[PDB]
DNA sequence: TAAATTCAGATTAGGAAT
DNA sequence: TTCCTAATCTGAATTTA
C-alpha cells in the first residue's frame, strides 16, 4: 500500500526552529508520524531500512518526518553502526580470551541520511545501556529488547565513546622512550604516572630502561612468558605458599634454555651472587617458607601486577613483520609471522590485566598491510572487550622534530574512564609521505580552514649543529659538548631531568649531568669508510658523484666507458654493484649525504649508508646514535647501552618522546577528569 | 519497494596549502 | 632451607 | 657457526604535464 | 588523465673473518 503521513503538520515556524536548514533537500512541511504497510512510526523510533543486495538491513533512528518540495514522502534517520559496519569490518569474527562481539550490540552515530518511507521495513527495540549500572541489572534489560547500544561511534578517528598516582606497564618496552614520554607528559598534566614494569626480550634495551629508571621492574623476557608468569603468580598470591638458601632473588616462567613452568633464582647460603642459580619449583619443594616470604614481600612490593594493579598499559609491538620495508611479508595470512602475533599476545595480556587505559603504537602499514587486518584486529580486540576506543595517526615532526614519522596510536579506556583525545600539532612539518585513503579521517592534524600559527618546521641543523665533531671510530660512551647550545631545540634537548619533570632519580641531579652521551657513529669498515670519504661535501651528494658513474636515459645509472672501474685499496670496487642496481638503477639513497636544511623522513634500526641518506652533512661518517635519538626527541641525558648497532636499534624502534609526551599530557587530562567534551582533538598548552 | 542510501575537510600539516 | 643444585 | 657483506619486493599517495 | 616518484620502526642469501 501507499505510505502516508499521519496527524496534523507541525507548526510552520516550530518546524523551522527545529529544522532550519531543511527549510540540500527542501521540504514543504513537516509531520510527526508516518504509516507504511500498516504500521505507524513516530519520531524517535528505531527502524530497519532496506539496503543493497548482499547488504545487511540498515538500522536507523528517525529524526524528521517531512514531505519534500519534490512532492515526495521523505523520512530521515541517523544510523546505528554494527560492529562490522565500523572500520573493524571482517575482524568482527575474532575473539580474545572468551569475549566476542555481541550480534545485538550496535553503536549510535550522528551520520544522517534522507530516504523515502518505502525504505522502512519494521520497528526494532533498541535500548540504551549504561555500563556504570549494576552488572546484572543490564542482563534482563539486554534480553528485553532486540538490539542495544552502550556506546556511540564516530567516523572521525574511529571513536567508540560513552554516551594522584597511576601505574604503567610497558609491553615490548625497548629502551623506554614511549613510557618515558608518557610519564613526562602526565607529570606536566598533574599526574604521577610512573613505569612500574617493562618487558623486552632484548637485554641491552632492558639495560637502558633500567639505567634511566632504577625503580622500574624491568624484565628481560618475552611477552607470552610474562603473561604465563602473571597467571602463575596469581595462584601463589592466592595460596601465599643438595644445599640451603639465604634468600630468593626473582621469579620467572620458562625462558631461554628452560621449559614451561615457574622458576626461582636462588642465593645459596655460603655462596656469592655469582653462584646464584635459576631452579624449577618441583626441585625447590623443600623450600616452602622462603617461597612464602618471596611471594608475600613481592606482592606487598608489587613486583608483579595482579588484575587491577595496572592503570595504563602502553605497547610498541614489533613492526618488522608489518612494515613496507619488509619485502618478505605474507599478505595472504598476516598472523603467521610471530612478530605479527605479538600484537595478539599484547591484547591478551591487556585482557588478563584489564587496565584503565591502553595505548598501542605501530606504523602506518598496520592500516594497509593485509588491508589493515592487524590494525583493525587491535581495534576489534578493544571493542569486543567493551573498551572505549580511538584511532589516530600522528606525525613526529609536528611536535618539534626534524623528521616525518607518521605513527598509528590506538587509545583504549574502560567505560569508567574518559577516553583521551589526540594532541594537535604544535609545529609545522615538512610533509614527506602519504596517509592512507581509507583512514584519511584518522589523521591527527588541523583542518584546512583553520590552522593557527605554529612554530616553524624544525630542520636538521636545529638538531645537530650543536654537537662537536667525531670520527668514524668513536669508542667513548661519555664525552663533553664542544660548546653551548645554538638553537632552541638543542636547548630543550639539553634540559636536565628535573627541568623535564623526569622524577626517575627523585630530587637532586641524576647521573651524567651535562655530559654528551652515545655520540658515536656506526664504525664503517675501511672500504665503506673510504667510500664515504669520496662523497663530496655538498647538498644532494650521493654515490652518483663517485668516479666512473654516469646518469643515462630516464635517470638510470650506468658506468662511464672512458673511466675504468675505480678500485679501492682492498681490491673491491669503489662503487658497489648493488648501488648501481638499487631501485632499478634510479635511487639517490645509496651513500647519500643529508644537509642541514633537509629532513630525515624516518630514522631506522640500521645505520649503514648503503640504501639510505644517513651520512653526516660535513663529516666523513654516518649520523651518530645521539643524533638519531635527537631526531626522535630523546633528551640528551637518556643514556643507551650495548653495542653501537644495538643502540641504533633501540633509538630506531622507539617512539618519538615528544609524541609520547603529548600523549601523556592528554592521558593525564583524561585520567584526572579534566576534559572538554566530544572533540577527539586537543590543543596543547604552552610546553 | 526500493533500496535506501547511506552516505570531509582536508587536513594541513605543512606551513602552506 | 633445602633444595637442589641441578 | 657466527659474523659480515650484498642485494633486494609490493603496494600506495601525491605531484607535475598537458 | 598520464606516468612516475617518493615512501614504508627491514630481511635473507651469500661470502668471509
Ligand atoms: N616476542 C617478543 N617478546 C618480547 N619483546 C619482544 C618480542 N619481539 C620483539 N620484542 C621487543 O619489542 C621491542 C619493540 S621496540 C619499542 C620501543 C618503545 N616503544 C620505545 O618507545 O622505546 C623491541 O625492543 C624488541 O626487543
Amino acid at each position: 500500500h501507499e505510505p502516508e503521513f499521519i496527524g496534523s503538520p507541525v507548526a510552520a515556524d516550530e518546524a523551522r526552529s527545529n529544522w532550519p536548514k531543511r527549510y540540500e533537500l527542501k521540504a514543504r512541511c513537516h509531520y510527526r508520524s508516518a504509516k507504511v504497510d500498516n504500521v505507524v512510526y513516530c519520531l524517535g523510533d528505531d527502524v530497519y531500512v532496506k539496503a543493497g543486495e548482499n547488504e545487511a538491513d540498515y538500522i536507523g533512528r528517525i529524526t524528521e518526518f517531512f514531505e519534500g518540495t519534490d512532492q515526495c514522502h521523505y523520512f530521515t534517520c541517523r544510523w546505528f553502526f554494527r560492529a562490522e559496519d565500523t572500520v573493524i569490518n571482517s575482524l568482527v569474527s575474532i575473539s580474545v580470551d572468551g569475549h566476542k562481539h555481541d550480534p545485538r550490540r550496535v553503536f549510535l552515530s550522528e551520520e544522517k541520511n534522507d530516504n523515502v518511507l518505502d525504505c522502512i521495513i519494521s520497528k526494532v527495540k533498541i535500548v540504551h545501556v549504561d555500563p556504570n549500572m549494576d552488572p546484572k541489572a543490564k542482563a534482563q534489560l539486554i534480553e528485553s529488547c532486540d538490539l542495544y547500544y552502550d556506546m556511540s561511534y564516530s567516523v572521525a578517528y574511529s571513536t567508540f565513546a560513552n554516551i594522584r598516582t597511576a601505574t604503567l606497564l610497558d609491553l615490548y618496552s625497548g629502551c623506554g622512550g614511549m613510557s618515558t614520554g608518557l610519564c613526562l607528559g602526565a607529570a606536566l598534566s598533574g599526574l604521577k604516572l610512573e613505569t612500574r614494569w617493562a618487558v623486552d626480550f632484548n637485554s641491552f634495551a632492558c639495560q637502558s630502561l633500567k639505567y634511566n629508571h632504577p625503580q622500574t621492574e624491568v624484565r628481560n623476557e618475552k611477552a607470552d612468558e610474562f603473561l604465563a608468569l602473571l597467571k602463575e603468580w596469581a595462584v601463589l598470591c592466592k595460596k601465599y605458599v643438595e644445599f640451603v638458601v639465604e634468600k630468593l632473588v626473582g621469579i620467572c616462567y620458562g625462558g631461554s634454555d628452560r621449559e614451561n613452568g615457574i622458576y626461582f633464582k636462588v642465593q645459596w647460603e655460603g655462596y656469592g651472587p655469582e653462584e646464584d642459580t635459576w631452579e624449577p619449583i618441583d626441585n625447590l619443594s623443600d623450600c616452602p617458607q622462603k617461597i612464602r616470604e618471596f611471594v608475600q614481600e613481592g606482592h606487598k612490593r608489587k613486583i608483579l601486577p595482579l588484575p587491577g594493579d595496572v592503570d595504563v598499559i602502553c605497547g610498541g609491538p614489533p613492526c618488522q613483520g608489518i612494515s613496507g620495508f619488509n619485502r618478505y611479508r605474507n599478505r595472504d595470512e598476516p598472523l603467521k609471522d610471530e612478530k605479527n602475533k605479538q600484537m595478539v599476545t599484547f591484547m591478551d595480556i591487556v585482557a588478563y590485566l584489564k587496565p584503565k587505559y591502553v595505548l598501542m603504537e605501530n606504523v602506518v602499514d598496520i592500516l594497509k598491510f593485509a588491508d589493515g587486518y592487524l590494525g583493525k584486529y587491535a581495534l576489534s580486540c578493544l571493542v569486543a572487550m567493551k573498551y572505549q576506543a580511538r584511532l589516530g595517526m600522528m606525525v613526529a615532526g609536528c611536535y618539534g622534530l626534524p623528521q616525518f614519522r607518521m605513527r598509528v596510536f590506538l587509545w583504549g579506556a574502560l567505560s569508567s574512564m574518559v577516553l583521551p583525545k589526540y594532541p594537535l600539532p604544535t609545529y609545522d612539518v615538512v610533509v614527506r609521505g602519504g596517509a592512507p585513503n581509507a583512514f584519511s579521517q584518522c589523521m591527527v592534524a588541523y583542518d584546512e580552514t583553520q590552522k593557527p600559527s605554529l612554530k616553524k618546521a624544525l630542520l636538521l641543523g636545529d638538531a645537530i649543529s650543536d654537537l662537536p665533531k667525531v670520527q668514524n671510530h668513536q669508542p667513548n660512551d661519555v664525552m663533553e659538548y664542544g660548546g653551548s647550545p645554538k638553537t632552541e631545540f638543542q636547548r630543550y634537548i639539553r634540559l636536565s631531568r628535573k627541568d623535564m619533570l623526569d622524577w626517575s632519580f627523585g630530587e637532586g641531579a641524576g647521573p651524567d649531568e651535562g655530559k654528551l652521551l652515545d655520540h658515536q657513529p656506526l664504525r664503517l669498515n675501511n672500504d665503506d669508510y673510504e667510500r664515504v670519504q669520496q662523497i663530496p661535501v655538498k647538498k644532494g651528494a650521493n654515490f652518483r658523484d663517485l668516479k666512473g658513474v654516469r646518469v643515462g636515459a630516464n635517470n638510470i645509472v650506468e658506468w662511464d666507458p672512458e673511466i675504468e672501474r675505480v678500485k679501492l685499496s682492498s681490491g673491491k670496487p669503489l662503487v658497489p654493484d648493488y648501488a648501481m642496481s638499487f631501485i632499478k638503477g634510479k635511487s639517490l639513497k645509496p651513500f647519500g649525504r643529508l644537509w642541514w636544511d633537509e629532513t630525515v623522513p624516518t630514522v631506522v634500526t640500521r645505520a649503514e649508508p648503503h640504501n639510505q641518506v644517513i651520512i653526516h652533512p660535513t663529516q666523513a661518517r654516518v649520523l651518530t646514535i645521539r643524533e638519531n635519538a635527537r631526531l626522535q626527541g630523546f633528551p640528551d641525558y637518556y643514556r643507551l647501552f650495548g653495542p653501537i648497532k644495538e643502540k641504533y636499534i633501540q633509538v630506531g624502534n622507539a617512539v618519538a618522546v615528544p609524541v609520547a609526551r603529548a600523549l601523556g599530557y592528554c592521558l593525564g587530562q583524561a585520567y584526572l577528569g579534566e576534559s572538554e567534551g566530544s572533540d577527539p582533538l586537543y590543543q596543547l598548552p604552552p610546553s | 519497494k526500493q533500496t535506501a542510501r547511506k552516505s570531509a575537510p582536508r587536513k594541513q600539516l605543512a606551513t602552506k596549502a | 632451607q633445602t633444595a637442589r643444585k641441578s
